[PDB]
């Protein structure tokens, strides 16, 4: 009966940062998936468990698209069994993936004269995130063996730091947007289809 | 890859009818939603007509009973017929296509201008 609203993540005007990363619930609902792939416009386009052209052909439970904006040469983090300060302490996929990676370059929406600070990520945490955690907690980090007690010191740090892009960086340090789509079929009834 | 073109706006006295029309090209899916929107100046683009994906038409209320919206099939063109118009729907008109349900387009959109003609 509706049309998908996946829209409102490849068109959205900003994106979230890699750290508190957006999560949309799609249910209930029908989506052409040629649209996506016969765009030809997303430089990584990796599917795990799946395939882009048998897409359409299937009926989930549930479909999760997490965006989020990273840097180009992290890209590569963003898939199953990776490290990396990105795949461990900020967005972190299973080992039994199921769903694409999807990312483009930004630099054009995302970059700025002077240097856009507003996308940030977590350098600092304790462990690493259990596939699919989000950790948006800015709570100061103890580098040394001292309680740094709500405040920065030596050996102790801000969790968080930004990005910085500008339009003249080199690709590896442009803006990247990235879409995960998560593919999940449970006991319960299928909702989300494509043109059948 | 998706392309909308709008034609028929223009002059209009207040009272008589006008259609408009929406032809859509590229690469459209068959699962895909077409709407008429308008923008008058100082005021934000308003939903004026669209044809839901199970196909059945909703109009907004300064328009519902004045405005038709239908689809032709054949011809991928969105058609929003006007009658009794009003000085109020002066505006700029816009047609969307959300496609597939990835990706959403605007016209660069047509001008209703209502207004007395003088003899
Ligand atoms: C919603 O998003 C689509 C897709 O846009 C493309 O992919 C995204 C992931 C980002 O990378 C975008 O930056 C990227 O453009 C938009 O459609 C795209 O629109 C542009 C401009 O209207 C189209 O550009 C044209 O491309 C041709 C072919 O090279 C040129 O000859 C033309 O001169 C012109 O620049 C582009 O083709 C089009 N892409 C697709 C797949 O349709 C769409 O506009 C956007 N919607 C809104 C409302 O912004």
């Amino acid at each position: 009966t509706n049309l998908c609203p996946f829209g409102e993540v490849f068109n959205a005007t900003r994106f979230a940062s890699v750290y508190a990363w957006n999560r949309k619930r799609i249910s209930n609902c029908v989506a052409d998936y040629s649209v996506l792939y016969n765009s030809a416009s997303f430089s990584t386009f990796k599917c795990y468990g799946v395939s882009p052209t048998k897409l359409n052909d299937l009926c989930f439970t549930n479909v999760y698209a997490d965006s989020f904006v990273i840097r180009g040469d992290e890209v590569r983090q963003i898939a199953p069994g990776q490290t990396g300060k990105i795949a461990d302490y900020n967005y972190k996929l299973p080992d039994d993936f199921t769903g694409c990676v999807i990312a483009w370059n930004s630099n054009n929406l995302d970059s700025k004269v002077g240097g856009n600070y507003n996308y940030l990520y977590r350098l600092f945490r304790k462990s690493n995130l259990k596939p699919f955690e989000r950790d948006i907690s800015t709570e100061i980090y103890q580098a040394g063996s001292t309680p740094c007690n709500g405040v920065e010191g030596f050996n102790c740090y801000f969790p968080l730091q930004s990005y910085g892009f500008q339009p003249t960086n080199g690709v590896g340090y442009q803006p990247y947007r990235v879409v995960v789509l998560s593919f999940e079929l449970l006991h319960a009834p299928a909702t989300v289809c494509g043109p059948k | 890859q998706v392309q909308l073109q709008e034609s028929g706006g223009g002059l209009v006295q207040p009272g008589e009818s006008l259609r408009l029309s929406c032809a859509a090209s590229g690469s459209i899916s068959t699962l895909n939603v077409m709407g008429w929107y308008r923008q008058a100046p100082g005021k934000q683009r308003e939903l004026v007509a669209q044809i839901t994906l199970d196909g059945s038409p909703e109009y907004a209320d300064s328009v519902k009973g004045r405005f038709t919206i239908t689809k032709d099939g054949a011809q991928s063109t969105l058609y929003l017929q006007m009658n009794n118009l009003k000085p109020e729907d002066t505006a700029v008109y816009f047609c969307k296509l959300e496609n597939g349900g990835f990706f959403y387009y605007w016209g660069q959109g047509t001008q209703v201008t209502v207004s007395t003609h003088h003899h």
